[PDB]
C-alpha cells in the first residue's frame, strides 16, 4: 500500500526542514529507496537515487539517506525548488512493484486578511419565461476561506441542490468561494427578497435585493 | 557438430578430457550449467584458481574432468541503454562447496552486533546488478560462457557420437569398444552366466 | 526523448477507452517500460511493467484482471485499455520508462524511474455531450456575470467581448451539480457610469460540440 | 575483517600460506609495503616472473 507520509512540512528559509518516510522493513534497510519531485503538468524529474549519488543539475543541498526502517530527506533553504509537492519512491514485495508517497506539499514562508463581498444576482427575464430558475450567489475576496453558504430568503431556509466546492487559490493571489442552487421560478418569485448569510468569523453582512427590481 | 556453428571462440581449451577426440570415447551422466562472466576473469572458471568470483557463487570442484564453451558476445545480450538481467553474489560468509545452488537475500554483516535487515550501517547488501555497456571492452561485456560437466561413474554408456557399429568378429584378436570401453583380446562365446540385471 | 500518451476526455462510466503510448528517438526495443497513476488529492499508484521484445506480462495485487495492454513491436507503439471504469480508479497515467533490461523481481531493486515521458489524464463522469444553455445575468462598481448551464465535458472557455475586455475577469473554480453536469459563473467588475453607455457582449466556447453562440447581457426589466 | 570496508578485493589468489585460516596462527613481525600495478600486469606480482 502507500506510505506514512506527513503531507504538512514547511518552514521559514535559512533553516532545514525534515520530511520523513516510514515503511515496512522489506520496503525500507532491505531495498534502495529513492526521492523524486513533479510539478503541475509537467513530468517528474529524479533529485536523489540510491541514496548515494547524485546527478548532474542537481543542487547539493538535497540529500536522502537510510538509516533505519524508515527513511528521511533533509533540505536546507527553501528559495525557488522546495515551492512544489515531493513523493518517496521505493519498493516491496507488498505488491510485487513499487510504492509512492501522498505527497508532501511544501510551501515557501501570513498573507493579510480580507473582508468577504458577497454577491447575489437574481436570474434574467430569458429563464421566466423559459421556466427556470437557476439561483446564483459568489463570495469572494477573503482569506481564510473556512465558510458556510445559508440559503434564507427571510422567510424559510431551503438547502436542496447545493452545490459548494473547497476554496481554491484564484488569479488575484486570494480565495473565492462559490455556491449554486437550481429551483423552479414560482418558488423563487414567491418570496419577497433574497441574500446569502456568510461570515468569515467576526461579520455577517446581508445584501436587500429586490428580485423585482 | 552444432558447437562450431556458434562464432569464433575464446575456449574449446579443456582439462582431463580431448577436445580434438569427443566421437570415439562413450560415457552418461551430461549436466549443463549456462551463466555469464564479465571479460577480465574467464579464466577464473578452472580448477585450482580460487578468488572472489566463482569462489562465492560456484566454486568448480578440482576433480571435475570437464571443460566449458565460450565466444564473445557482442550483439546477443548487450544493449547501449544497459542490460540489468544477471546478478552475482559479493559476500558469503564462508567458502562454497561445489554443485550447490544458493540463494540468499539476507544482508551480510561486517560486525558483532546482529545484523538481519538494517541498513546504513556497515552491513552491505551481498549482491549486485550488472551494467552491460558497449563502452566497456573487456571489463563489463556479457559472454556466452556454459559449462560442461563430464562424470565417469560405473554406469552403461547412454550418449555419444553418431558413428556407425560394424558388424560382430569372433575368433580373432582384435580391439573392441563397448560403450566407450576400450580393450584388446580375441572375442568367444561366454560360458559364464550370471543374474540378468548387471 | 520524453514519452507520449494519447489520452482521452470525460467519458461515461462502464466503457472501454484505449490509449497509445508511441516512442520516439530511440529503437523501442532495450528500455524496460512501466506505467503509474496518480489520483488528484492522492499520490502516484504502480501498476506493472512490460518489455517490448519478449511475452512477459506482470500486474499489482490489485489489477490483476482490471487491465491488459498490447505490444507490437513492429508496429513500435504500446497500447493499454481500460474496462469498466469505476469513479474512483481514474487517473493522470504517464508512460513510465525505466533504463536497462531486465524481467526478474529481484532486479526491480536497482531499477529506478531515471526518465520520465509525459502523459494524459483523461477521466470518467455520467452525463450526455451538448452545447451549453446560456443566460444573461442582472447585477446586484457594478458586477454582473455569465450564466453557463448543463455543459459535458468540462471545461468551457467564457470570455467578455472576445477577451479584449480586461475589467476585472476573474474564472472562479469548476463545482460538481446533483444532476450529473456541471455549471459556471464567471462575474466582472465595471464601473456603473460604463454600464449605461456601452454593453458589454459574452463570448462561449465549446470545443466537442463547436456551439459558439454570441449573447447580449442586460439588467432584468 | 575489518579489511572489506575500504573496498572488495580483486585478484586474491595467494600462494603458499591459506588465506582461508588465519585466526588461528601465530607469527611475528611481519613486512607491509604498497605500490601500484598498472592494470595488465597483476599476474606479474609472482615468483619466476620476468
Amino acid at each position: 500500500p502507500v506510505l506514512t507520509q506527513p503531507p504538512s512540512a514547511s518552514g521559514p528559509p535559512g533553516q532545514s526542514v525534515s520530511i520523513s518516510c516510514s515503511g515496512s522493513r522489506s520496503n525500507i534497510g532491505t531495498n534502495f529507496v529513492y526521492w523524486y519531485q513533479q510539478l503541475p503538468g509537467a513530468a517528474p524529474k529524479l533529485l536523489i537515487y540510491k541514496n548515494d549519488q547524485r546527478p548532474s543539475g542537481v543542487p547539493e543541498r538535497f540529500f536522502g539517506s537510510k538509516s533505519g526502517t524508515s527513511a528521511s530527506l533533509a533540505i536546507s533553504g527553501l528559495r525557488s525548488e522546495d515551492e512544489v509537492d515531493y513523493y518517496c519512491a521505493a519498493w516491496d514485495d507488498s505488491l510485487s512493484g513499487h510504492v509512492f508517497g501522498a505527497g508532501t506539499k511544501v510551501t515557501v514562508l501570513g498573507q493579510p486578511k480580507a473582508a468577504p463581498s458577497v454577491t447575489l444576482f437574481p436570474p434574467s427575464s430569458e429563464e421566466l419565461q423559459a421556466n427556470k430558475a437557476t439561483l446564483v450567489c459568489l463570495i469572494s475576496d477573503f482569506y481564510p476561506g473556512a465558510v458556510t453558504v445559508a440559503w434564507k430568503a427571510d422567510s424559510s431556509p431551503v438547502k436542496a441542490g447545493v452545490e459548494t466546492t473547497t476554496p481554491s487559490k484564484q488569479s488575484n493571489n486570494k480565495y473565492a468561494a462559490s455556491s449554486y442552487l437550481s429551483l423552479t421560478p414560482e418558488q423563487w418569485k414567491s418570496h419577497r427578497s433574497y441574500s446569502c448569510q456568510v461570515t468569515h468569523e467576526g461579520s455577517t453582512v446581508e445584501k436587500t435585493v429586490a428580485p423585482t427590481e | 557438430s552444432v558447437l562450431y556453428n556458434f562464432a569464433p571462440f575464446f575456449a574449446f581449451k579443456c582439462y582431463g578430457v580431448s577436445p580434438t577426440k569427443l566421437n570415439d570415447l562413450c560415457f552418461t551422466n551430461v549436466y549443463a550449467d549456462s551463466f555469464v562472466i564479465r571479460g577480465n576473469e574467464v579464466s577464473q572458471i578452472a580448477p585450482g584458481q580460487t578468488g572472489n568470483i566463482a569462489d562465492y557463487n560456484y566454486k568448480l570442484p578440482d576433480d571435475f574432468t570437464g571443460c566449458v564453451i565460450a565466444w564473445n558476445s557482442n550483439k546477443l545480450d548487450s544493449k547501449v541503454g544497459g542490460n540489468y538481467n544477471y546478478r552475482y553474489r559479493l559476500f558469503r560468509k564462508s567458502n562454497l562447496k561445489p554443485f550447490e545452488r544458493d540463494i540468499s537475500t539476507e544482508i551480510y554483516q561486517a560486525g558483532n552486533k546482529p545484523c538481519n535487515g538494517v541498513a546504513g550501517v556497515n552491513c552491505y547488501f551481498p549482491l549486485q546488478s550488472y551494467g552491460f555497456r558497449p563502452t566497456y571492452g573487456v571489463g563489463h561485456q556479457p559472454y556466452r560462457v556454459v559449462v560442461l560437466s563430464f562424470e565417469l561413474l560405473h554406469a552403461p554408456a547412454t550418449v555419444c557420437g553418431p558413428k556407425k557399429s560394424t558388424n560382430l568378429v569372433k575368433n580373432k584378436c582384435v580391439n573392441f569398444n563397448f560403450n566407450g570401453l576400450t580393450g584388446t583380446g580375441v572375442l568367444t562365446e561366454s560360458n559364464k552366466k550370471f543374474l540378468p540385471f548387471q | 526523448v520524453q514519452l507520449v500518451q494519447s489520452g482521452a476526455e470525460v467519458k461515461k462510466p462502464g466503457a472501454s477507452v484505449k490509449v497509445s503510448c508511441k516512442a520516439s528517438g530511440y529503437i523501442f526495443s532495450d528500455y524496460n517500460i512501466h506505467w503509474v497513476r496518480q489520483a488528484p488529492g492522492q499520490g502516484l499508484e504502480w501498476m506493472g511493467w512490460i518489455s517490448p521484445d519478449s511475452d512477459d506480462t506482470n500486474y499489482a495485487q490489485s489489477f490483476q484482471g482490471r487491465v491488459t495492454m498490447t505490444r507490437d513491436t513492429s508496429i513500435t507503439t504500446v497500447y493499454m485499455e481500460l474496462s469498466s471504469l469505476r469513479s474512483d480508479d481514474t487517473a493522470v497515467y504517464f508512460c513510465a520508462r525505466s533504463v536497462g533490461y531486465c524481467s526478474l523481481n529481484s532486479c526491480q531493486r536497482w531499477m529506478w524511474f531515471d526518465t520520465w515521458g509525459q502523459g494524459a489524464l483523461v477521466t470518467v463522469s455520467s452525463a450526455s455531450t451538448k452545447g451549453p444553455s446560456v443566460f444573461p445575468l442582472a447585477p446586484s462598481t457594478a458586477a454582473l456575470g455569465c450564466l453557463v448551464k448543463d455543459y459535458f465535458p468540462e471545461p468551457v472557455t467564457v470570455s467578455w467581448n472576445s477577451g479584449a475586455l480586461t475589467s476585472g475577469v476573474h474564472t472562479f473554480p469548476a463545482v460538481l451539480q446533483s444532476s450529473g453536469l456541471y455549471s459556471l459563473s464567471s462575474v466582472v467588475t465595471v464601473p456603473s457610469s460604463s454600464l449605461g453607455t456601452q454593453t458589454y457582449i459574452c463570448n462561449v466556447n465549446h470545443k466537442p460540440s463547436n456551439t459558439k453562440v454570441d449573447k447580449k447581457v442586460e439588467p432584468k426589466s
